[PDB]
Formats: C-alpha cells, structure tokens, sequence
RNA sequence: UAGCGGCGAGCGAACGGGGAGCAGCCCAGAGCCUGAAUCAGUGUGUGUGUUAGUGGAAGCGUCUGGAAAGGCGCGCGAUACAGGGUGACAGCCCCGUACACAAAAAUGCACAUGCUGUGAGCUCGAUGAGUAGGGCGGGACACGUGGUAUCCUGUCUGAAUAUGGGGGGACCAUCCUCCAAGGCUAAAUACUCCUGACUGACCGAUAGUGAACCAGUACCGUGAGGGAAAGGCGAAAAGAACCCCGGCGAGGGGAGUGAAAAAGAACCUGAAACCGUGUACGUACAAGCAGUGGGAGCACGCUUAGGCGUGUGACUGCGUACCUUUUGUAUAAUGGGUCAGCGACUUAUAUUCUGUAGCAAGGUUAACCGAAUAGGGGAGCCGAAGGGAAACCGAGUCUUAACU
C-alpha cells in the first residue's frame, strides 16, 4: 500500500463517451447525432412534452382535484416509532423529539407497520383499527 | 438550477404506487347528453397512463 | 492566411438574366 | 491543462509520407495527397492478394497447356487424364515440371493417355 | 489485539475493528483521490468569444466577398478568438461519507501494522527544539522517512522536525489517510493510539 | 412545494426551521433637579501597527567537463532544505530564508487623561390629517382582476383620533395581535480602479491581456470608433585586430575569439510545404486516379562468392482521387493550391438509469462552527404504506345504498 498501488474497483470508473474524434471511435463525424434535422443542431431538442404539434396528453387530459392544506399537516406513525421516543409516551411533541414527524405537523396517526414490543402509551393520536389492537397486545394504553 | 416542473402536467397525472401515474379520462367535461349512460360511467374512473405514454409524462413530472 | 475582401467595386459586364 | 499537438501531429504524417516513398508528386510530399495514396495502395494490396492467386494458376494452366498439346494432348483432356490416373500433382508443380524437366512432363502425359485409354 | 512497544519493550491493546479489518483498496482510492482531489485550488480562466477584446463588428458583409462567411473577430476558429469552451474557476472538492472517510484510515491503519509500518512507543520527544537532536534520535530507532503521530503536539518537537523534509509531526487530531500511505514508517505514541482508536471507536 | 399562468411557454412564494450577526434610541414638551450619561472635535502621555532598515548558521578533496552546483569520498548547519542567482542540478559561493532586533520624522488604531461643546435621571403630559379609508386609472406584491386581501399613487374625495385605529388573503362576527400618517442607528452583506504578500493538476509567444517588445502604439477612419505584427547570440562581447576579392561597396574567404561561429548579430533548436547542386537507375513508337500484383535488366552494400539486403522499374494483369450530400456520384454535384500551427459534444446545477463503494430499515447531512480535507452541526432530504379530489380511512382503500 504506497501511493502508486492503489487501484480502483473494476467497473467503478467507466470512461466518458468523446464525439468527433475519428472512424475508430465509432463516434466519428455526427458523434452519434445522425443526419440533420433538429435534433442533430447544436441547442436542438423540442421542449419536454412536445408530440409535434398534436394537443400534447398532459393538455387533452382534464385537471382534476385540489391540495388539502390540511394533508400538509398531518402525518402518519409506524409501530417501529412508538419505541423511538424516549419516556414511552407517544405524544404529538415527543414524536416532534424524537424527529419522527416534522415540527410543523398538527395531527399524527399510527398506522399497522412494523412491530411494537415495549408498554407504550399513546396519548392524542389517531389510532387505526390494527394498531390499536398491536398496541393494546403489547400492554399499551391508548387514551384521546 | 433546480428542474422545473411542468405544472399543468402536475394538475392531471397523479403517481401511484408501484410508480405509474394516474389520470382523469377526457370526454366528460361537456357535450353529454348525446353521450350513453354507459359510455359516460366509464369514464368516471381514473385510469393509468399508457406504456407509450408515460416517457412523456416522466418528463413533465422530475419530481413526481 | 488572406486579406480583408474588398467594399464593392464596378463591374465590367451584367449577370445575364435566366428569368 | 492545454495539449500541443505539434509532436503528435509531426509523428502522424512522417509514418503516412514514409508508407508514400517512390510515389509520383505531390503523392510523396504533400500529405493530404500522400494519405489517399496510401491508402488506394492498402485496397490494391488487399485486393491483389487474392488476384495473385488467380493470375498465377492462370499462368500455370497455360503452360500446362503448351507442354500437354506438344505432347499431343489438350489441358482438358490431361488434367483429366491425371485424375482418373489417381494423380494429385497440383498445376503449380505440372508446371514447374513442363519447363524444367520435360521427359518427367512426357512421363505424366503418358500416365493421363493410359487412363483415357 | 497488541501492539508491541520497542522504546519500553512492553504491550498495549487496541481495538480490532480499527486495527484487525482487511484492506478494502476500493474504499481507500475513493478517499485518497478525494483528498488529492480536495487540494487543488482550481483557480483558473479562458476568454470565451463574449469575453475576448474586440467590437461585434461583422468583419466583411455576408455575401459577395468570396470569402467564408464570417460574424465576429472572437470567433474561436480565429486566431486571437476566443477558447470555445474557456474554463472558469471550479471547486474540484468530492464528498466523502463520513463513515467511508473512517473505513478508509481503519483499513489503512490495519494495513500499517500486517505491513510492520506503524512502530508504536510509548514517549517521543526531544530535549530542546534543535533538528540535530531529533536526526539524532531518528538514526538511532533507525529510520529516516517517518510520520511522528503524537498526543499533544510538543512545539520542541514541532519546531525540530520542520527542517527535515522526510519527516512529519501531527497530533492525532491531524492525521490524514495520504500521509498514512505516503510516509515510509508511521510512529504513534500510545497516548496518541488511544485517541485515534476513540476517533475511529 | 403553495400558488400565478393565451392554466400555454413559463413565472414562483410564505409560514416554519437551522445558521452568520446582534443594539438600541430620539423629536412631536413643560417643570423639577441640574448640567451628572453618551457621542463627537481638540490637544497630552501610553502602548501597538505603517512609512527606511540591522544581524542572520554551516564544505572541502578528487573525477568528468569550456565551466561543477553533477559523479565518487569524507565533513558540517538546520526554529534557516521557502525562493532566487551563480559558466550544468548548491542547505553550507552569493542574495535570502528561520529567528532576533530597529525609527529623528510623519501617520493609522487602541485605551488613558485635561479642554470645548454635547446634554443624563425622575415626575406630569402629549402620541405625526388632506392622512387612513373610499371612487376612477395605472403600477408593485410569486399572485396576469381574478372571489383578490396587502402595498404605491396620477386623478376626485375623505374619517376616527386610545371609550380610538391597523392587520390576521373577498367579506361579516368573534378572538388574537400591533399602533400608520416624524426621524436616527453598528455588525453579519456587496464590490476591487488600486497596494503588499502568498498560491495554482492556469498559459508559455498563432497560448496568456489587444499589448512579454517604447501598444491602445503603427496603421485605418471626417468622427464616434477600429486596431495589429513583433520575445531567445554567448557563461562572458571575448560582437570578429589584421590580410585578401570587391565600387575606400553589398557580400564573401582566411585569421582570431569562443566549449561551439553550420552560436556572426538576417544569431538557441531549426520541422514541413517550396527551390536547387550531386550521384544511381529509368525515360524520346508511347495513351488515362499514376498505384497495385507480377517482373527482367542495371547500380550498390554485405558474412556462402554466394544468395540476401538497398535503390531503380523496361514489360505485363487489375485498377475512374478524397470529403460531403444522396435512391444513386469517376462524376461535368459540394469543398480543399500546398505546408505548418490553431480550429467543433464543454461547464454548472438539477433529475433519472447503469456500474462501483460505504452503511443498511435505515442512509445522509446543508449553511455554519472548527487553524483544521478531521471533528462538530441531522435544520432538512430520501426511504421504510397505501388508497381517495378531499375529509378521512389504513394493509388496505376508493367506487356504490351494497358489492358476488
Ligand atoms: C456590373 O454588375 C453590377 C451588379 O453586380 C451592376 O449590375 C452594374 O451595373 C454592372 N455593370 C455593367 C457594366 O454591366
Ligand atoms: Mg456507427
Ligand atoms: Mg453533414
Ligand atoms: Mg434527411
Ligand atoms: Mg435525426
Ligand atoms: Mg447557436
Ligand atoms: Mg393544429
Ligand atoms: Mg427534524
Ligand atoms: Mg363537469
Ligand atoms: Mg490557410
Ligand atoms: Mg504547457
Ligand atoms: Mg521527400
Ligand atoms: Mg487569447
Ligand atoms: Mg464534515
Ligand atoms: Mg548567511
Ligand atoms: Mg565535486
Ligand atoms: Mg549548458
Ligand atoms: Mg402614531
Ligand atoms: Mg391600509
Ligand atoms: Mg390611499
Ligand atoms: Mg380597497
Ligand atoms: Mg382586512
Ligand atoms: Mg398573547
Ligand atoms: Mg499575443
Ligand atoms: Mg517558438
Ligand atoms: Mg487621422
Ligand atoms: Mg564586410
Ligand atoms: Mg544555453
Ligand atoms: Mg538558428
Ligand atoms: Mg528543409
Ligand atoms: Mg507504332
Ligand atoms: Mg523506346
Ligand atoms: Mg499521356
Ligand atoms: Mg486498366
Ligand atoms: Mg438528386
Ligand atoms: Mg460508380
Ligand atoms: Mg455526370
Ligand atoms: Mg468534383
Ligand atoms: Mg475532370
Ligand atoms: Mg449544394
Ligand atoms: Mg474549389
Ligand atoms: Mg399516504
């Protein structure tokens, strides 16, 4: 092991493609670009989305729906976080603690993944059907 | 610089989970009453974007 | 390498006219 | 990091102008032209392997021919001769045969006469 | 695992997860060429076209002239043009992964003890900031280009190495991965091992 | 992202979070006490920069060579082996470098201390009107009049004034929060005509500045304005006394200098196109991309005196350049007089896929701090759950009164 003995991992340094630089290469002459036309000029490309003209799909097809600002704020919990936390008081602010939903979240729900082992106490959460069931198998005690 | 999205492509196509989109189908905006019943039932449900189609919707959605 | 090409100068003869 | 290519570009065109030795010309001493005869040289050196070996059967056949008809036979009729024989002396050696040793060549006429026989 | 001690002729145990793992030759390139790579000051320039000093006067008029047509007197086909694609500065400065960084010197380190490299003692240093001295002692433990990683770093001995370009002094806090390499033999004082084994824990 | 948007092309926040930095005050006024805080200006000492500088270690012999710093041998200094120079490559020959010192004079900065103005503190007040708001027209807000809050105002108007007023994105009620129509305010921030020092996987004379050179010059233009080319003798000029041909020339031959003059100033190296002298072979009855395959003869050099190598190439088979563009080009389609140098898939940031490496239900930090390529920093971001327009539900969910 001396400066001039250490070698990269085959395959982890694949050599860049250089365009017009001979027969040879195989990228000679157009470099891969064919024969005229728009996409063969330099700054040539349409525009993403462009069918040619034709009323292009994401403009034939209707909007649809809305953004709830109220989806922003809500956030979902698994049964792996409920041990995460420290005090075993799954709180909405010692989820905010423990960095397992962010700080500006008004509403939490835990949800059935994962596996919750531990007497855990969830105190103002939403709780679905499944997981208050896993939590209650494990001794927890869920109160609104 | 950040890409940007196409964002009336943002207001039609929502991804799904196995990494498709889905999409509102056209024809059911007006124009109705000529239209059967069932034609227009059909409609009513949202569909997943073609094969074809989804290159160009990739394109428009870098952050979908 | 070249010089500068020159302004215009008078031409001798026409362009004949194919039209 | 900016690369001169004086060095590199010099090496180049002597290998191709040196390849170009004994051509009329521009085509030893101007290396575009000096390149393209190169080449041209390259595709008839290519092509005329093959067409040696043409030229030199060719060669052979007609002088198997010569020596056959002065020993009252045709080359069609010989070779066939040689054949039905069971002789597998190629032309290239018949040939050989019919200028430097005749009475070996008379030999092999004979052989092929018999067959036809 | 122990590492022998030649000034005190002694032992001292040092974790095998700093000093025990393979060599992942992979992991330490990536780094040793980041490091190289996180040297380079980049500071450079061309002249683009736009940047080249001229007017934008159209040198002849399009047609007529016989001539290839030309627009600009910067024309990167001209000579005194501009560099067609002329560099500007650039932080040539990788991230490496904090937990790779760390790989690579517990690889390294490994590889400085299976190869005889990292000589451990117990105390190193010199009596006043003299070189003679320091040249002296080097001589005497019998060895010339050497890395001297100690606990706290003695300005006595900071200042005796400074002129001897085959030897260096850090403290452990200090340590890089190419000096590791670089260096011939590596001499570590125990103080300084029980600091970069609670660096690399 | 939310939004804005011929809902096109595009435009694009805020709240909130992490950091750098952090600093508060005054007038709209009268009395009391006083002139006491704090800012400046002004001298006077004090340190400490700046504007000249001082000292600054240690090498000899021999070999090659024109010359030694190079080879070999044996020494010595190093808080100095940065860098530069010196007849080739010098830690010890020189200038420096580390390090330690230096200011009559002027001046920046900091405190300290007189002087001049400056006015603190407490009490009782007061609390910015053609203004806020409105109508009409524009503009600014990410926000294109839109359901459009907010800001600004050209035009026309016009309150309340703390029991009051502004805002919380049409609007109303409630609640919350702030107090416009007077003003000042350091730091974190931006920049470099310019000074010093240092650095470069930046250039090395068609590059790098237009400009390595007496260049914004010569030159061009009425003018604004445009705008070149051009670097290298040698270590040292020792830059060639003298002689000779020549027009008391140019140019040259000797001589001499020098390591070298085929380094002689038109000067390092000295390529190619291009132009000659000489030698060998071929060539004046022979038709075309000029080669190629065959091949005699001649000349030359070798090691069997012999083949072998080299040059030439009579004669003979085959044989219509290259590039581009095209269904297709010997094409009488394009482009190139030739050479030399330069001349075209880059860079930045996003995003996806592949390979590779690390770690793995986790992975990873950004700015920033840190002398730190370390270490800190987990603010965030991606992932581990989806369905639904959404509320919401959740390994399900949506659809539907309900699903086989
Ligand atoms: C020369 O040609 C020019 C065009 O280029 C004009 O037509 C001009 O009049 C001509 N003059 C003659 C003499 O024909
Ligand atoms: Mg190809
Ligand atoms: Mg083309
Ligand atoms: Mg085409
Ligand atoms: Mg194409
Ligand atoms: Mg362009
Ligand atoms: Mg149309
Ligand atoms: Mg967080
Ligand atoms: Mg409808
Ligand atoms: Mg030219
Ligand atoms: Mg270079
Ligand atoms: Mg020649
Ligand atoms: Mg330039
Ligand atoms: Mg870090
Ligand atoms: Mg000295
Ligand atoms: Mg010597
Ligand atoms: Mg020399
Ligand atoms: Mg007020
Ligand atoms: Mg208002
Ligand atoms: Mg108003
Ligand atoms: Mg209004
Ligand atoms: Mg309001
Ligand atoms: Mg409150
Ligand atoms: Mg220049
Ligand atoms: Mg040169
Ligand atoms: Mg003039
Ligand atoms: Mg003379
Ligand atoms: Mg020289
Ligand atoms: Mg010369
Ligand atoms: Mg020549
Ligand atoms: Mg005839
Ligand atoms: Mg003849
Ligand atoms: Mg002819
Ligand atoms: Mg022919
Ligand atoms: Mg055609
Ligand atoms: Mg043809
Ligand atoms: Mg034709
Ligand atoms: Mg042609
Ligand atoms: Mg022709
Ligand atoms: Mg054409
Ligand atoms: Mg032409
Ligand atoms: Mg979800």
């Amino acid at each position: 092991m001396r400066l001039n003995t250490l070698s990269p991992a085959e395959g982890s340094k694949k050599a860049g493609k250089r365009l017009g630089r001979g027969i040879g290469s195989g990228l000679g002459k157009t470099g891969g670009r064919g024969h005229k036309g728009q996409k063969s000029r330099s700054g040539g490309g349409v525009r993403r989305g462009f069918e040619g003209g034709q009323m292009p799909l994401y403009r034939r097809l209707p909007k649809f729906g809305f953004t709830s600002r109220k989806a922003a704020i809500t956030a979902e919990i698994r049964l792996s976080d409920l041990a995460k936390v420290e005090g075993g008081v799954v709180d909405l602010n010692t989820l905010k603690a423990a960095n397992i939903i962010g700080i500006q979240i008004e509403f939490a729900k835990v949800i059935l993944a994962g596996e919750v082992t531990t007497p855990v106490t969830v105190r103002g959460l939403r709780v679905t059907k499944g997981a208050r069931a896993a939590i209650e198998a494990a001794g927890g005690k869920i109160e609104e | 610089p950040k890409i940007k999205t196409v964002r009336g492509a943002a207001k039609r196509f929502k991804k799904t989970g196995k990494g498709g989109f889905k999409h509102k189908h056209a024809n059911l905006r007006h124009i109705l009453t000529k239209k059967a019943t069932k034609r227009k039932r059909h409609l009513r449900p949202k569909a997943m974007v073609s094969k074809g189609d989804l290159g160009l919707v990739i394109a428009c959605l870098p952050y979908a | 390498g070249k010089p500068r090409p020159y302004s215009p100068r008078p031409t001798s003869h026409p362009r004949p006219i194919r039209v | 990091a900016r690369v001169k290519r004086g060095v590199i570009a010099r090496a180049r065109h002597k290998k191709i102008l040196k390849q170009a030795k004994g051509y009329y010309g521009a085509r030893s001493r101007v290396y575009r032209v000096a390149f393209q005869a190169v080449i041209k040289a390259g595709q008839y050196a290519y092509r005329d392997r093959r067409q040696r070996k043409r030229q030199f059967r060719q060669l052979w056949i007609a002088r198997i021919n010569a020596a056959a008809r002065q020993n009252g036979i045709s080359y069609s009729k010989f070779i066939n001769g040689l054949k039905k024989a069971s002789v597998e002396i190629d032309r290239k050696i018949l040939a050989d045969i019919a200028v430097f040793d005749k009475v070996a060549f008379t030999a092999l006429v004979e052989k092929a006469k018999a067959a036809l026989a | 695992m122990e590492l022998v001690l030649k000034d005190a002729q002694s032992a001292l145990t040092v974790s095998e997860t700093t000093f025990g793992r393979d060599f992942n030759e992979a992991l330490v390139h990536q780094v040793v060429v980041a490091y190289a790579a996180g040297a380079r000051q980049g500071t450079r320039a061309q002249k683009t076209r736009a940047e080249v000093t001229g007017s934008g006067k159209k040198p002849w008029r399009q047609k007529g002239t016989g001539r290839a047509r030309s627009g600009s007197i910067k024309s990167p086909i001209w000579r005194s043009g501009g560099v067609t694609f002329a560099a500007r500065p650039q932080d040539h400065s990788q991230k490496v992964n904090k937990k790779m960084y760390r790989g690579a010197l517990k690889s390294i380190l490994s590889e400085l003890v299976r190869q005889d490299r990292l000589i451990v003692v117990e105390k190193f240093s010199v009596e006043a900031p003299k070189t003679k001295l320091l040249a002296q002692k080097l001589k005497d433990m019998a060895l010339e280009d050497v890395l001297i990683i100690t606990g706290e770093l003695d300005e006595n001995l900071f200042l005796a190495a400074r002129n001897l370009h085959k030897v260096d002094v850090r403290d452990a806090t200090g340590i890089d991965p190419v000096s590791l390499i670089a260096f011939d033999k590596v001499v570590m004082t125990a103080d300084a091992v029980k600091q970069v084994e609670e660096m690399l824990a």
